[PDB]
């Protein structure tokens, strides 16, 4: 019964001060990834927006995300080029933190990008990658 | 608002140019060309001066013979690293 | 045209590459903290308005700071490198850290977080139960609060 939202809403409002027991339950949560059309691209949406948000340590919050961005190309590419967009755009307040995640992002991007034979998209996305201006 | 807030950071950074050298002044070629005169008759290398302007080894040998100043700054030139 | 707020007061050298003799030589990942990544990217905003062309290379082995201690008795401030900092903010999830939180958070090479461990054990910031912090896969460090400081500059600068 919507059990969902009063989950989500416990878990970013939760301290999280013990860090030592979420390894279970995220584990759990990784399997949970297939929510058939829709409710799968909110809820990768809901999922990326508050994992970026300032509060979260930078100590978890990278390795799910590059377990998470992995995990991305399993998807059909017509949502995949959306979410990369969204996931792009939701890292570009913070980039010089995340470098790793947007140099992969962007290389994904541009690979289905190249194979829908859009050439300039795809090097327009390759060319976002920080190689000389980066940390 | 935390426990261990941080108040000042003296940060330390370096500058550099995004591009340094791309294309020798004088033979208009790519600095990892062969200077347009081992192109078109045959090692070419850089050549750096104190200005630190990176023309081909050759075309500023060609250039020294004739004027003794650098093309870009048009001042004195004087060799240094190759 | 929007409010900026730091939430640091930022003061910054920008020096020539090939001038200084300082370099990027060692192959240190040091992850950025994430309070003062604000700055950075503010000011590589403003370098990049400003001068057109140019890029920065933070040299974090060389940035110091102050972190300020005031709810556990107020015990003045200290004054340490980014090196020396990414550690105590690390420190902020509870007294005692393992070896393996300050890898995955301060990312640090094995060289540099030892040298950051050895510093902080000659101010005796923070300390080991016994003489297990050889190499190993414990190295349970702890807080050593009671042992407050004497003076309020604190600057150790060697
Ligand atoms: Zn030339
Ligand atoms: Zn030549
Ligand atoms: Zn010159």
């Amino acid at each position: 019964a919507a059990a969902v939202r009063q989950d989500l809403a416990q878990l970013m409002n939760s301290s999280g001060s013990h860090k030592d027991l979420a390894g279970k339950y995220r584990q759990i949560l990784e399997k949970a990834i297939q929510l058939s059309g829709a409710e799968q691209l909110e809820a990768l949406k809901a999922f990326v927006e508050a994992m970026v948000n300032e509060n979260v340590s930078l100590v978890i919050s990278r390795q799910l995300l590059t377990d998470f961005c992995t995990h991305l190309p399993n998807l059909p590419d017509s949502t995949a080029k959306e979410i990369y967009h969204f996931t792009l755009e939701k890292i570009q307040p913070r980039v010089i933190s995340f470098e790793e995640q947007v140099a992969s992002i962007r290389q994904h991007l541009a690979s289905i990008y190249e194979k829908e034979e859009d050439w300039r998209n795809a090097a327009q996305v390759l060319v976002g990658i920080p190689l000389e201006t980066g940390q | 608002k935390k426990r261990f807030e941080v108040k000042k950071w003296n940060a330390v950074a370096l500058w550099a140019w995004d591009i340094v050298v791309d294309n020798c002044a004088i033979c208009r070629n790519h600095i990892m060309d062969l200077c347009i005169e081992c192109q078109a008759n045959q090692e070419c290398t850089v050549a750096w001066g104190v200005c630190n302007h990176a023309f081909h080894f050759h075309c500023i040998s060609r250039w020294l013979k004739t004027r003794q100043v650098c093309p870009l700054d048009n001042r004195e030139w004087e060799f240094q690293k190759y | 045209d929007t409010v900026i707020d730091l939430g640091i007061s930022f003061q910054i050298y920008v020096l020539q590459a090939g001038a200084w003799p300082l370099t990027q030589a060692p192959s240190s990942t040091f992850a950025i903290p994430q309070e003062l990544e604000k700055s950075v990217q503010m000011f590589e905003l403003f370098y990049s308005q400003h001068f057109s062309g140019r890029k920065l290379t933070w040299l974090h082995y060389l940035c110091t700071g102050e972190v300020k201690m005031n709810y556990l008795g107020k015990p003045y401030v200290a004054m340490v490198t980014t090196y020396q900092m990414a550690v105590l903010l690390a420190f902020n999830n509870s007294e005692t850290v393992s070896y393996k939180e300050l890898q995955d958070s301060t990312q640090m090479n094995e060289k540099e977080l030892t040298k950051t461990i050895k510093s902080l054990l000659d101010v005796k910031m923070i300390n080991h139960d016994s003489e297990k912090e050889d190499i190993d896969a414990e190295s349970s460090f702890s807080l050593n609060m009671n042992f407050s400081s004497k003076r309020t500059k604190f600057k150790i600068t060697t």
